[PDB]
């Protein structure tokens, strides 16, 4: 959002944006005690970084968010489920079996989509196929 | 436009095949190697790059023979040359089969380049990554040529391919002027070893072995054979002193 | 435990910090090896975190 | 860019390079590790048999093309199988035609330009496997290495696939030891066993994972796996 | 699409750029050369350029003796040079073999002319970037000059030059021929014809030539041939005598 | 676009990897090599009621001693199958005996690369690799029973048990769990049968799945819907106890 | 000469061409087939895009491969004709070779590879045609109905349609047919067919074209009136309520 490394400072208003990036980098470099305070940057792209960013002593470790997996979805599901009234005879393991690996956010399209299936199936505890259909439905209807 | 570079057979707007030029990239990329047309004969010399202990010395031998009178050496893809070597090794017996005579170096030459030239003629027919120093004593005296993936070779009183050529180019051109007379193969043998080390100095960084061969109407008696043993060691010691 | 050349040969063609990537991993991996001491294994595990 | 220069084995880099080769070259180290060495007496192969699962079997990296000649692989097996079969013909062929054993030397000659054709010929591709090849012959035990670049070499010893350097360094380190281990396959072998241990990283060599072969003077090309590797484990 | 330049296909204009670029490769060797039909003879002169010592300079020619009767000069790369002569070499004996008498010069030209037009029309076939001039003293046509292009286009010449500076000698001879008004150099000794040429080559090229400077050849009755550096020198000497 | 034989920077073949894509698409196909036999089970995956699940065959006999299954685009196998069937007979025709399933296996694997357009080093004519990977069951005297995953890679292994197709992975873990040396065929049956029904989208019946074994005595033997439905219900009993 | 592989696993592992072949099939005017207990009935729509055709010499959609073997399809009328031939050829071969005409499967399985060829065959595209195969095996009365597709895949059907809106009529038939109760009578099957046709054909008689195979090379294509009989017959059953 702040932009990474870019030539876009040539526009002349993005300098401030960079200046803010400059500010941060300038600031963050020296005086952040990084033994205690943790410096972490969430992003879509690891490459976009202002070269100053990834520099050693500034960004040492560089990590990808590990995509929620067959297991992760299950538990990420399971939590998504707990707000819903959901069947516990079924497993979010069972659902995440069906699902490919997708973002920990979308795993509600698995789960919270069946709050309707809860009341569509009129299972206050939404069943396996409730969320299976959700995995069906949302991914079926997905087509993007 | 561009892409002229990409397909072999293409004439770029300049009328040029950049692949061939890119082949030349691989060519010069070759290990420095030289050849010397001497008085009776020609002499072939190439640095053998030693990459490790596990290398069994003297086994891997870059210079290959065609017939027994045609020695050949090339800088570029070792498979390329060998591929063409056999390709040559064909034609001689082939020629020799029809003509009963082992093939003249020049005769033997043009064969190759045409074949090589084929490797120009189609965008897919990736030319060879090698230029090749080659020749030997034939019906009349020695001959020494060095052939380009272009399909260009010529008569060369000495020739060098690989990286360190320029170290050699002088060195040869020297002995050209040092010996516009001519040279005994054995002195060419001696001279080359120097020149190679000198040529090697372009590549000097790593250990290397030295393959040298030759076709001496005198010594090989119109044949191509390898510089070997003591005269080899001689030329080395000769060279390895003269390198100092 | 460190042997650079092993690292240095097992690592290949690092712009320096990739060695340090290996190394900071190694230090990291040293505590991940429980050591405050940072060893060849730390560094080979600095290698082990994929050096490509 | 490269997709310009890489895509076609017929097409040099601007630097005059074939990335497909380099790519095939990549699949090399991608391949499982395996090791080989020779004495003047014997020539030994040591392989890491990788499986898919434990449920699966363990991919064998070693091939017998001949009594005096058998090889090991890293990278794509299917290529070699052909080549091996192709090669198997040759020793056969020679010993068929000439009653002559194919020179491990002369063997290496073959696949090279054979590979070279994979290279220079558009529409096709190189083979996806480099080869370690032990052979014994009238010239003795010969360990040769091949490159999908076409390039072949006789080594006193070597290893390939993944991280072979550890063994390799150690082997190159070990050099004069095994080559002088003579009439002692075992320590020729156990050198490799140690060698492969050097480039052993993930785990130790096992009955299933360790594969071993030796050709030698009176040792025909002979493969050792499992219980055969068990004692050397 | 834009491949139309990469390949031989009618440009939007119906044009063939590779061809047009093959034309580039023609003088890409940068050798200027001439073909002059003497009275008796036909004579061809060209630049022998010896950039290197390491060369065997003797080996360097773009003038090629096609047949008994027919030679040819090449303007273009020696690989492509060495090719067409070979190609030409076949047809002669071939023609002769087939036809019992030697191939007339232009026939080869017309023949070789056919060739590129193929590659011209044959996309994967690339045409060759050499310009070729065939000459002989034809049993029928006597002295003969036939130049062909990378395009398979060709014609007879009262005489011609070819090279980067072709136009200059072209003018020169055109000047001299519009002057002389006869298709051929009228001289019985090809020597003179040569000497005439080397003059008018030296003339229009404004360029004095050593004997190592010149690729020199003479098409004579029943025999095309060339000269050593010494006949060249003889000319150099002889031509130094007229001037 | 790009050549199919074009190596990945990895030294891999995109198409292969893409061939690997269609592989997972296949009905999840599972097999277990017991010393009793080799159990096989697969997903019929009937895509429409009017479709009669009968005409669905992802499991095929090559020979009594050799029969196998397919998961992937079932088209490519046809040749391969008959091709496989060929050599066996052919071997037998020459060798008066049964081929090593492995040898056959290995042989059939060799089909893999035989796609190409004017490839360098031999003429291999197909537009593309094979859209199916195959579970290979067999009994051979030498090796007893034999189980193999035939793969468009041309690489394969002998699987103590193997699952391929859609949900094979967890099933594989299941197999990995479920498998032991001492497995009885009927165990592995219900094992797969459950694991299928487990991994099966559709609730396993006889019509939405298929079963077979290969047995040193009987060789390759496909299970009817009935004994299927029998063992099916048998699961439901055994599956629901605790 | 032209080897160029037109069918390639795409990154997804798919051949769009294969996938597009179906599109022409979808584009292909609908065609249905259904088996009575004794019989198979093939309904097909005529592409109604034009007229002034002489319908006689206008080619019918369903085609006989063998006296007991006919086929319907959806896609390029071109692709069929070839397929039609080789099939027709095949049976005659099978006839001559096997001293017996094909089973319908075998023929089907035969034609299966044909498409399946061009799939893994370079230099070609597969057919734009999925087919329906109707015939009763020699010495077999049993209705045999085989759907096929340019992917080279095929199966048995209690009933099947293909072409544009095939699902529509299929969805119709999927309920409108019972496995346990085939519309055993030809008519009821044909009528059920015609029912399923008007689903898609959208009220036409000429445009509907029926084919029915009975045992032992017993096969019939109905006149539009015979069709319209059922057409009209069905209409009442509708308009009754």
């Amino acid at each position: 959002a702040v932009g990474g490394a870019r030539f876009d400072d040539g526009a002349g208003g993005d300098n401030e944006v960079q200046r803010t990036m400059l500010e941060l980098i300038t600031q963050l470099d020296g005086f952040d005690p990084r033994g205690n305070i943790k410096v972490m940057f969430a992003t879509n792209r690891p490459n976009t970084l202002d070269p100053a960013l990834l520099r050693p002593g500034r960004i040492d470790r560089k990590v990808e968010f590990s995509l929620p997996d067959l297991e992760g979805r299950a538990n990420i599901f399971r939590i998504h489920s707990k707000s819903m009234s959901v069947e516990r005879g079924i497993r979010w393991e069972l659902i995440s079996r069906l699902c490919p690996n997708s973002t920990g956010a979308e795993l509600r399209s698995v789960c919270t989509e069946a709050g309707m299936f809860a009341i569509r199936a009129r299972r206050k505890v939404a069943t396996e196929k409730d969320f299976l259909k959700a995995v069906d439905k949302v991914i079926s209807g997905y087509k993007k | 436009g561009t892409g002229y570079d990409l397909s072999n057979s293409v004439f770029s707007p300049d009328g040029r095949n950049f692949q061939v030029e890119y082949a030349v990239k691989a060519v010069e990329n070759g290990t420095t190697s030289i050849g010397i047309k001497c008085n009776d004969g020609v002499v072939f010399a190439v640095e053998k790059l030693i990459t490790s202990k596990l290398l069994v010395p003297q086994k891997n031998v870059k210079i290959q023979v065609v017939d027994r009178h045609i020695g050949c050496v090339y800088s570029g893809l070792i498979p390329d040359g060998r591929h063409l070597v056999n390709r040559g090794r064909e034609e001689a017996a082939s020629f020799k089969k029809l003509y009963k005579t082992p093939i003249p170096i020049p005769a033997f030459a043009d064969r190759l380049g045409q074949y090589v030239q084929a490797h120009t003629l189609y965008n897919s027919v990736r030319p060879f990554g090698v230029s090749t120093i080659f020749g030997g004593v034939d019906k009349n005296g020695a001959h020494l040529y060095m052939l380009e993936p272009s399909g260009s070779y010529w008569g060369y009183k000495g020739a060098a391919t690989g990286k360190g050529r320029q170290s050699a180019k002088a060195e040869l051109e020297k002995l050209v002027d040092h010996h516009p007379e001519g040279l005994s193969a054995r002195e060419a043998v001696k001279q080359a070893a120097k020149i190679i080390y000198l040529a090697h100095e372009d590549n000097k960084e790593k250990d290397f072995e030295l393959e040298i061969s030759w076709c001496s109407l005198s010594e090989t008696n119109g044949l191509h054979k390898f510089v070997k043993g003591d005269l080899l060691q001689e030329a080395i010691d000769f060279a390895q002193k003269e390198i100092n | 435990d460190i042997n650079w050349q092993e690292l240095a040969r097992s690592t290949d063609e690092f712009n320096g910090a990739q060695l340090k990537a290996v190394t900071v991993e190694a230090g990291m991996i040293a505590l991940r090896n429980g050591q405050s001491s940072v060893k060849h294994e730390d560094f080979v595990e600095g290698i082990s975190e994929v050096q490509a | 860019f490269r997709n310009n220069y890489d895509g076609d084995t017929v097409t040099f880099s601007p630097t005059g390079r074939l990335f497909q080769v380099e790519y095939a070259l990549e699949a090399i180290k991608q391949g499982s590790v395996t090791v080989g060495l020779r004495s003047n007496t014997h020539a030994v192969l040591v392989a890491l048999k990788r499986n898919a699962d434990e449920l699966s079997s363990y991919q064998k990296k070693i091939i017998k093309c001949d009594e005096h000649m058998g090889l090991s692989l890293a990278g794509l097996a299917p290529d070699a199988r052909v080549l091996s079969n192709y090669l198997r013909q040759q020793c056969n062929y020679s010993s068929l035609v000439f009653n002559r054993k194919l020179a491990v030397e002369r063997a290496g000659h073959l696949l090279c330009d054979k590979a070279q054709k994979n290279t220079q010929s558009y529409g096709g591709r190189p083979y996806g496997v480099g080869l370690l090849i032990i052979g014994y012959d009238k010239s003795g035990a010969h360990l040769l290495e091949f490159q999908p670049s076409g390039n072949v070499t006789e080594l006193y010893g070597t290893a390939i696939g993944a991280r072979s350097q550890g063994a390799k360094t150690y082997l190159e380190r070990t050099l004069d030891t095994f080559i002088k281990i003579d009439g002692n396959p075992d320590e020729l072998i156990k050198a490799g066993v140690e060698a492969i241990s050097q480039s052993l990283r993930d785990e130790s060599l096992t009955v299933d994972n360790l594969s071993i072969a030796i050709v030698g003077k009176d040792t025909p090309f002979t493969i050792y796996d499992g219980e055969a590797v068990a004692k050397y484990i | 699409a834009g491949y139309d330049r990469h390949i031989t296909i009618f440009s939007p204009e119906g044009r063939l750029y590779q061809v047009e670029y093959a034309f580039k490769a023609t003088n890409q060797t940068n050798i200027n050369s001439l073909a002059v039909r003497g009275k008796d003879c036909t004579v061809v002169i060209s630049q022998k350029k010896v950039p290197d010592k390491l060369l065997d300079p003797t080996t360097v020619s773009y003038i090629f003796c096609i047949s008994r009767t027919i030679g040819m000069v090449v303007n273009g790369p020696i690989p492509d040079a060495r090719n067409a002569a070979l190609r030409a070499k076949a047809e002669a004996a071939e023609f002769r073999y087939k036809y019992g008498y030697d191939m007339p010069c232009d026939v080869l030209a017309k023949r070789m002319a056919n060739l590129s037009q193929i590659y011209t029309q044959r996309a994967y076939m690339r045409p060759l970037g050499v310009i070729l001039t065939f000459v002989s003293v034809d049993e029928e046509l006597g002295p003969s000059i036939y130049k062909t292009d990378p395009a398979g286009y060709y014609v007879g010449y009262k005489a011609t030059a070819t090279g980067p500076k072709q136009q200059e000698i072209t003018t020169n001879l055109e000047n001299h021929f519009k002057k002389s008004k006869i298709d051929h150099i009228n001289e019985e000794s090809w020597e003179k014809v040569v000497e005439f040429a080397i003059t008018h080559m030296i003339d229009a090229l404004g360029t004095e030539f050593s004997k190592n400077d010149l690729e020199v050849g003479v098409a004579t009755k029943d025999k095309f041939f060339t000269l050593s550096a010494e006949n060249i020198e003889e000319r150099l000497v002889a031509i130094a005598e007229q001037d | 676009d790009r050549g199919v034989s074009t190596f990945s920077p990895e030294g891999r073949l995109f198409q292969v990897e893409y061939s690997l894509e269609a592989i997972k698409l296949g009905s999840t196909a599972i097999g277990i090599a017991t010393k009793e036999g080799v159990v096989l089970g697969v997903e019929k995956r009937a895509t429409s009621p009017l479709l009669e699940s009968d005409s669905i065959e992802k499991i095929v006999e090559i020979d009594r001693h050799i029969g196998c299954a397919m998961s992937g685009l079932t088209a490519d196998a046809r040749s391969m199958i008959e091709h496989a069937r060929t050599a066996a007979v052919t071997h037998n025709l020459y060798y008066d005996e049964d081929i090593n399933v492995e040898s056959l296996t290995q042989s059939v694997c060799d089909l893999a690369l035989r796609f190409g357009e004017g490839a360098s080093g031999e003429e291999r004519l197909m537009s593309r690799p094979f859209g199916v990977a195959l579970l290979i069951a067999g009994h051979d005297a030498d090796d007893g029973y034999q189980l193999f995953h035939a793969e468009p890679s041309g690489t394969f292994y002998r699987y103590n048990a193997k699952a391929i197709g859609s949900g094979s992975e967890g099933a594989q873990a299941e197999l990995l769990n479920e498998w032991h040396s001492s497995l009885t065929l009927k165990e592995a049956e219900l094992l797969v049968l459950k694991i299928l029904k487990q991994v099966m989208e559709e609730k396993l019946d006889e019509n939405n799945a298929q079963l077979s074994c290969i047995t040193k005595q009987d060789g390759f033997k496909i299970y009817d819907n009935e004994k299927t439905a029998e063992l099916i219900k048998e699961l439901k009993e055994k599956e629901a106890a605790e | 000469g032209y080897d160029r592989a037109l069918s390639i696993f795409s990154p997804d592992g798919h051949i769009f061409q294969v996938e597009y072949a179906l599109e022409a099939v979808k584009r292909g005017t609908c065609a249905v087939g259904v088996k009575g207990k004794n019989c198979v009935v093939l309904g097909c729509e005529r592409r109604s895009t034009l007229k002034l055709q002489d319908t006689r010499i206008t080619p019918s959609k369903v085609s006989k491969i063998d006296s007991h073997v006919v086929l319907s399809f959806s896609g390029l009328n071109a692709d069929s004709r070839i397929l039609i031939e080789k099939a027709r050829v095949e049976a005659q071969s099978h006839r001559l070779t096997l001293e017996d005409p094909v089973t319908v499967e075998y023929l089907t399985r035969y034609v299966a590879g044909v498409q399946q060829r061009y799939t893994q065959s370079g230099g070609v595209r597969p057919f734009g045609v999925s087919t329906l195969i109707a015939g009763f095996d020699p010495r077999d009365d049993e209705p045999k109905l085989y759907q096929t597709e340019p992917s080279g895949i095929y199966s048995s059907w209690s009933a099947q349609t293909i072409g544009r809106n095939s699902k529509t009529v299929r969805e119709f038939l999927e309920k409108n047919y019972d496995r346990k109760e085939p519309p055993a009578t030809v008519e009821e099957c044909v009528k059920l067919t015609v029912r399923s046709l008007l689903e898609v054909v959208q009220t036409g008689a000429k445009n509907i074209e029926i084919t029915v195979v009975k045992p032992d090379s017993d096969i019939v294509a109905l006149s539009s009136e015979e069709i319209n009989q059922y057409v009209t017959q069905i209409e009442q059953e509708k308009q009754e309520q």
